[PDB]
């Protein structure tokens, strides 16, 4: 039998909170419906070959919670407030680079820093863009839709960083035609030992399906180790080198791995309500950790010849 | 000074190498990639059309959303909720409940390429795409809440996705065939190019052109913007396609959007093709549905599919009879089934409607017209149990939607049925029989509503057991007829 | 005994679920599938109502019972009347 | 046969949304293709415009006519669709088949 | 980080010196500056409580004007100028045509305090102020253009403050007044305080009000949007007042006030009082112009003007019973004159609004109702040579408007007369000769438009010639009734 | 006699253009009604003080041309494209505050510029602020309102220039409490000698009333003379102290000044066209120009000392 | 003998510019005056028509002329009914 | 005498006008004002929202009952008028009276 019931303030499902709903909650909350049924992720056939995918490597993760969905971004970012900010922090950059470029810049870095550039710098496209691959991946196997969209906003943010890159490259090759710059790139990430620690670390960070697995090293292990293995030290190194645009341009870059540590840590937080996941995450942690450390010191050691 | 985009773009997608400490099939694994064994190298030729970079997208993306909330504002106090005829308000209803989470499903598919597409290009234009398809769930979430302390009905913009209401099940079962159940190159034709280049203006611009006659701005402006994203993500798909047919894979190509095609059609004419023939008041119809498909699917869709390269679908005479008969029937179902779906239908068969039915489909009245005339006579006559089902209709097992025919005169109807594992199917039409036999592992498992209904899933195993089951919550949430009859005091 | 068909009526726009029992004749099978149908889509008419397989061209006897016809549950059948 | 004939045309540009930018953009097609014949279906919601075979518009064109600075890529805020295929860069977007029916 | 506004606030108004190389009075002449003798150090406490800054000012007017162009383009397919009735477009039209030009010339009142106020908050919230009014005066040409192409009377917009036509005189006789003619004080009193915490309100939120009852948002959101800039450059008259309290000077500063109020309130009923009871089609109007003025003007305006120390002028009760009386004449005068106008004034008396106009104003048929009754009489008879003036009336030497009184029953209607320096004036009121006497000089030679013809100015001395005197180009531009009479056709 | 006329595509006045009317033409050209009655430039007494005032000031000015209206603003800059400028340039600059403070750069400068600084620097608000007053004077008397728009946003940029300054004086007295910052401006401008040449002139061009005088005196004399004698020294000092924030800062305001210099001339250029015009903008600046020497001469002492 | 008055008439809602002649005599004036205003926004009426200074109480003669009133040019007058 | 009695008030509060801080504001006045009725006049093209003497709103209650990050100052764009005299700053508005009519 049907009752009568009276029309709702907002969702069904937010209608028994307290506060009233945000934007934020509005338009983020509880949207994956691939969670709802255990044995048929999708509606297809409960063995087609996604639904397959789905149950092994979302569904039947080690690392579990009874309510992901209740996980909250601590920045309550939605489309329009993350444009929003990052129309500031980007126009902000590209003004950089044009003021930049009109005191020439680059012609005042000390004598070889270019060569230093093309070998340390350039080639981050790649691995900025394996953040932006793997970024994707989380998104799509994550259990919550809160959780989904700081991974949208992420992969974003990765592909920001790849295209600072890729402009400061051409940028500086225009005052540099003889170092490689935009040329030799691909060749040094597959060749060159001060990168073949951080390929090896994405190649199969790149291939862990698990999606807990798969946040835990993406988020708590690679990219806290490119914030203070390679973003820090450029900084660094750019100083003792008359490099000043660098220095404010990774400050930008470091904004964003912030708020990706941010979300992360408050991830994790929601996921220790669940004691089992302690031990889960310490091992994947202590899996994952090995590989980041590797691959920290042989780009340093490039890094500091 | 800044340098042109022209003079950096190509390191922004300069982004393949060379794998060395996991294999490449490993890294971009086939049942993920849909590659189809084309190597790495061949894939970097990809070239996307409609280009944009991350400091642009952020700008105008930043505009657009700008726009579209600040006429949502200035408009609130329009009146459209409670001066509207009611059909419009029907449209808002379904659209806004089959398309919100929808589109943040949308995410996914582009996900899937931005992750595991062996284009770089692809990658890229698929990070704005997961964006855009992010931007089009959270407007239209947020656009319809104000609603619900109307209308609880409105509550389906969030809900319709998390149930197993018939209609809601139909449009799973397509949009996670074709975007969040298929490997990266599978999505980029049947979603980017076969279903985001064709199909989606019927409902974002057709139907905006509705919206704008009915005087309702809000919406027109809402989804013509959301349409202009998707004009650019879209243009994922023809680079691909024209990738494959280079490399030797004209067939599984032509088979990807063939399949994809038919299962929009499907679809997509028991939404639209009543909205735009009968919800939609008379004067506010733009074009009939038929024009609109010439318009947008036969003159705009086909001729790009031809400059690709591609063929017409083997279908395609089934297809151009299709559209003269299925969303009449379509219509007929979801209004006599009204009680299963969470907006209300229009009847929309009041004289002077089946005058212009009748102008727009030579023949409609000796048809459909029979049915209605034995509909509208009972509502004249108070037989009220006469105007609602006391049983199901049989279901295709692929669309998830009412097995239907031609009525009236020429009477015709065909279902076409296929034992497979020990098991009877049924299904609408040949092609639909087709694209099952293309991939029965995708398929072959699935129970439609009405399969569970006979298995004992839907308990108890009554009509009102199904309502249940489909997940109404309350009286008012079940559709009735949008003018509560009132049209039959034009049939006098 | 109860037996599920799926049913096309003359003249009428889809085809249904009409629950039937094994014991049926063919001219009680044609009058449980003909109340979800006449009088609601479809015109009441003269003559006599006949089933038949899916766009089969053989008439089932009027007096055969579901049993004795051969048919599966969740077959398809039409509902026509002689010609 | 009303879909072969539907089918067998040439008919390239763009689905303009209803703004600030349609009659810009109706100008612009005039003016940036001389000599082709440009058709104008008005939708109110948006407005379709086409010519045989390719259609051009330029940043500049377009700038003049809209009355305001204007950058080709801000096209996309009013772009809601369009027919051939596009080649678009900081100076103009062309609409073009590659065939002829 | 950022520092918070009230850290650093003080410093960008701590901008007084002591001049040495020219004089403080060289500096701040008193016939530009206004200081009635108050020295520089006295002006230091003035505290403008609207504060804003310049990183915030350019951020917030962005979005303002984001929004109200974004509304306009998705908008612009509304049918607006086709569907509204006549007396809404003619609305428009007196509406852009008397304010357009005139915001742009509120930036010389603004630009007269940024220079030479002697309060530092003054001179830079007066640079946020010529600002504010190049928005507005941009905006209010902006938006009417397009309507160009459709009526010359549009071209109004821009060409109204360029011509001699009698309402445009009495508009820059007034505004030349207090915003462009007097020193830097009178403008912050006679501007900012009386004229923009009070009377604008009307014309930009009451007038909003009407244009959303009547479905035209892209007028009411633009209007509105405009006086939230108004609500805060406004709030420059209040702490100069109380600075001129505080140093003696409270009755030259109720002086400025008592002045400016009687002005624009004989202007501002000539306008906005004909709009809100004759133009705006019956179900559009929200209050009446006696409601709004009660709201706007005694309920808000007056009482405001008493917390802050001031006193009811002296003629209130005179402008109590003129708000019941004034505007009725004014718009039979404007109807009956309608040739002369650039708008074509409704008549507004068909008899279902003659009942509300009853409700309204009581006594109202017994008055104006009697000479409606014989105009009326004179259309149903096709006599329209009765219709049109043959001569022109006599018009206020102050407000530069026609002199005006109740008809019918209880006839009374007074002229108060004055010779100065050998010449004769006439006024419409014993406040208008008051303000005259005020500041003679100010006002001494002007001649009105009627003093004009009558001098020999206006070749031909006929109606005609004093159209083309006007400033009217073409038979199309001159006013006529809204509705072509077809009101009479109600009064059968 | 009336006859029968179209209605036009725009304004009458811009109806014989050639060119389709620009937003920048529609909402900016002949919108001064004041200088249509030579006798009465408003509508009061011919002979009311204000009327005295511009009869002798705007319409007597030895500075003459037929045709002021056809001046063109060579940025074509309205309101709304001024704001969209300006929010990308001064949300820049309010994000190198935000960055150059976090990194506590004011604790970086080299010993003693603190109290450079306070001498040099904070009191330039008085200066920006007389260039705000005089920019409005111009508005306001300026014979076509092409002209005075462009005096609207110069009046607009002057109070942005003065608002910077009041910002990092506060921020600077921060991190130096014991050098006057914030404190001792006023007594600088009045009573410090290298303030006295700027004061002096900026006291006498703001009692200068002719519009023409007003105009050269402050833009074609004041206004360079303060782009190479003030802003480029400061930022050439700023560099010899370690100040990196200061040199970016000037570069945003030097845009605008440029954009000053850019209308001037094309007013300059549109005034030549009257021969007459030649002689009397000479006179106005070399009647000018002493004064301005002086000023910077003054300036740049206190400034190397 | 062209003499410009402003001139109030009975009823009317304002004051109008009226053109007599020097010679007129108030009879005249009163008819010249009732031209722009009587059977156009006020109604005729039976009574005869007077003449005074605007809201005097002493009438002007019915017979006397605009050169024998004193009246100067651009004076405010009344037209009334005798009462 | 309709006139005093319309001039014998205390009220004081903002004028909002149409679009999405309407409600958000009533609300706001509502809970920031606890034992103060808030009257609210509604005129469709704005909103009149008063109370007697006094009526604040802080930045924090706003940005809760708007659900999107919100600045004092960003008020200004829908605050079209007010009651009262004025008292801002980066955590709250207050609009009152000196006087007791
Ligand atoms: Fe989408
Ligand atoms: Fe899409
Ligand atoms: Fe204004
Ligand atoms: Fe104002």
């Amino acid at each position: 039998s049907f009752e009568s019931k009276k029309p709702m303030r907002t969702w069904s499902h937010l209608a028994e909170m307290r506060k009233k709903p945000s934007e934020y909650d509005i338009v983020s909350r509880k949207l994956h419906y691939s969670t709802n049924n255990p044995d048929s992720p999708w509606e297809l056939s409960p063995d087609s070959p996604m639904n397959l995918w789905y149950k092994q490597y979302r569904n039947a993760s080690p690392l579990k919670h009874d309510n992901w969905d209740a996980f909250t971004d601590p920045d309550q970012l939605v489309y329009r407030t993350y444009n929003l900010m990052q129309d500031g922090q980007e126009s902000y950059v590209q003004s950089l680079f044009d003021q930049f470029n009109e005191r020439e810049h680059d012609q005042m870095v000390r004598e070889g820093w270019e060569h230093t550039m093309a070998r340390c710098y350039s080639p981050l496209r790649y691995l900025f863009h394996c953040l932006q691959m793997s970024s994707a991946y989380v998104q799509q196997m994550a259990p919550a839709s809160t959780i989904s969209n700081c991974c949208i906003l992420q992969t974003a943010d990765s592909l920001r960083w790849l295209t600072h890159t890729a402009y400061r490259t051409h940028e500086l090759s225009l005052t540099y035609p003889d170092a490689g710059l935009g040329e030799h790139e691909r060749e040094l990430w597959e060749k060159e030992p001060g990168w073949q620690g951080l390929r090896e670390l994405m190649e199969k960070q790149l291939t862990a399906f698990d999606w807990g697995e798969a946040f835990v090293s993406l988020n708590l292990v690679v990219k806290p180790m490119i914030v203070e293995s390679i973003f820090k030290p450029l900084q660094q190194q750019a100083w003792e080198n008359n490099d000043t645009l660098l220095p404010l341009l990774i400050d930008s870059q470091l904004k964003d791995a912030e708020r990706h540590s941010r979300w992360s840590k408050a991830l994790v937080k929601h996921a220790l309500e669940n004691p089992d996941n302690h031990a889960v995450i310490e091992g994947w942690i202590e899996k994952w950790r090995p590989l980041a450390d590797r691959a920290a010191e042989a780009y340093l050691s490039m890094l500091s010849s | 000074a800044m340098h042109p985009r022209k003079d950096w773009y190509e390191l922004t997608r300069a982004t393949n190498w060379t794998p060395s400490y996991v294999t490449e099939e490993q890294l971009f694994p086939e049942r993920m990639s849909g590659h189809m064994g084309i190597p790495l190298e061949k894939w970097e030729s990809y070239d996307e059309p409609y280009k944009t970079s991350y400091p642009e997208y952020v700008s105008i993306q930043r505009e657009k959303d700008a726009g579209a909330y600040s006429v949502k504002a200035a408009l609130e106090r329009a009146k459209i909720y409670e001066n509207s005829d009611p059909g419009w308000i029907s449209t808002l209803k379904s659209h806004y409940g089959a398309i919100a989470v929808l589109e943040y499903a949308a995410v996914t598919g582009e996900g899937r390429m931005a992750r595991f597409s062996k284009a770089p290009g692809n990658r890229n234009m698929a990070t704005f795409g997961m964006m855009d398809e992010l931007r089009h769930g959270q407007l239209q979430l947020f656009f319809p809440h104000e609603y619900c302390k109307k209308d609880r009905q409105f509550d389906w913009a969030w809900r319709a996705y998390h149930s197993n209401e018939w209609a809601a099940i139909a449009a799973k079962h397509f949009f996670d065939d074709i975007i969040t159940g298929r490997d990266a190159i599978s999505v980029a034709i049947m979603l980017t190019f076969s279903f985001e280049t064709g199909f989606t203006n019927m409902q974002f611009l057709g139907l905006a052109a509705d919206a704008a006659e009915a005087g309702d701005y809000t919406f027109a402006n809402l989804i013509s913007s959301i349409q202009t994203d998707e004009s650019r993500h879209a243009q994922q798909g023809g680079p691909a396609l024209q990738l494959l047919i280079e490399n030797g894979k004209r067939e599984e190509a032509q088979k990807k959007v063939d399949m994809a095609i038919w299962r929009a059609w499907r679809l997509f004419a028991v939404l639209t093709g009543p909205v735009m023939d009968y919800y939609t008041p008379l004067e506010d119809r733009s074009q009939s549905f038929k024009e609109f498909m010439y318009e947008w699917i036969i003159g705009q869709f086909e001729r790009s599919l031809i400059d690709l390269g591609l063929d017409k679908p083997w279908y395609w005479d089934l297809f151009l009879k299709d559209i003269d008969e299925l969303h009449h029937s379509y219509h007929m179902g979801v209004w006599y089934w009204r009680t299963t779906a969470w907006w209300n239908p229009a009847a929309g068969v009041t004289p002077e409607e089946r005058d212009w039915l009748e102008e727009k489909y030579p023949g409609w009245n000796k048809r459909w017209g029979r049915c209605w005339d034995v509909i509208t006579e009972n509502v004249l006559n108070d037989r009220m149990d006469l105007v609602s089902p006391e049983t199901l209709p049989s279901v295709c097992n692929m669309s998830q939607i009412p097995l239907v025919g031609v009525p009236g005169d020429d009477w015709n109807i065909e279902v076409f049925s296929l034992e497979h594992n020990g098991r009877l199917y049924h299904f609408g039409s040949e092609v639909d029989r087709w694209v099952f036999q293309q991939d029965p592992v995708q398929y072959q498992n699935h129970m439609n509503i009405v399969d569970r209904f006979l298995a004992g899933q839907i308990q108890p195993m009554t009509l009102e057991g199904a309502l249940k089951y489909m997940g109404f919550q309350s009286i008012e949430e079940m559709g009735k007829d949008a003018h509560d009859f009132a049209w039959a005091d034009k049939c006098k | 005994s109860a037996f599920p068909v799926h049913a096309a009526f003359e003249k009428d726009f889809l085809v249904q679920l009409v629950v039937v029992d094994l014991n049926d004749s063919m001219d009680q099978v044609a009058e449980k599938v003909a109340y979800h149908c006449v009088n609601r889509r479809v015109a009441p008419r003269e003559g006599v109502m006949r089933v038949r397989k899916h766009r089969s061209t053989e008439l089932f006897p009027r007096d055969m019972t579901i049993a004795e016809s051969g048919l599966n549950p969740t077959e398809v059948i039409d509902v026509v009347f002689e010609e | 046969t009303l879909a072969d004939q539907a089918l067998h045309n040439n008919n390239v540009g763009p689905i303009i949304r209803a703004g600030d930018l349609v009659e810009p953009v109706i100008e612009t097609a005039e003016i940036d293709n001389p000599g082709k014949e440009i058709t104008v279906e008005d939708r109110r919601a948006y407005v379709r415009i086409a010519a045989e075979g390719e259609l051009i518009l330029t940043r500049k064109t377009l700038e003049e006519q809209l009355g305001r600075p204007f950058n080709m890529q801000e096209l996309e805020i009013n772009l809601a669709s369009f027919a051939g295929q596009i080649q678009a860069d900081e100076d103009q977007i062309r609409f073009y088949f590659d065939k002829t029916m």
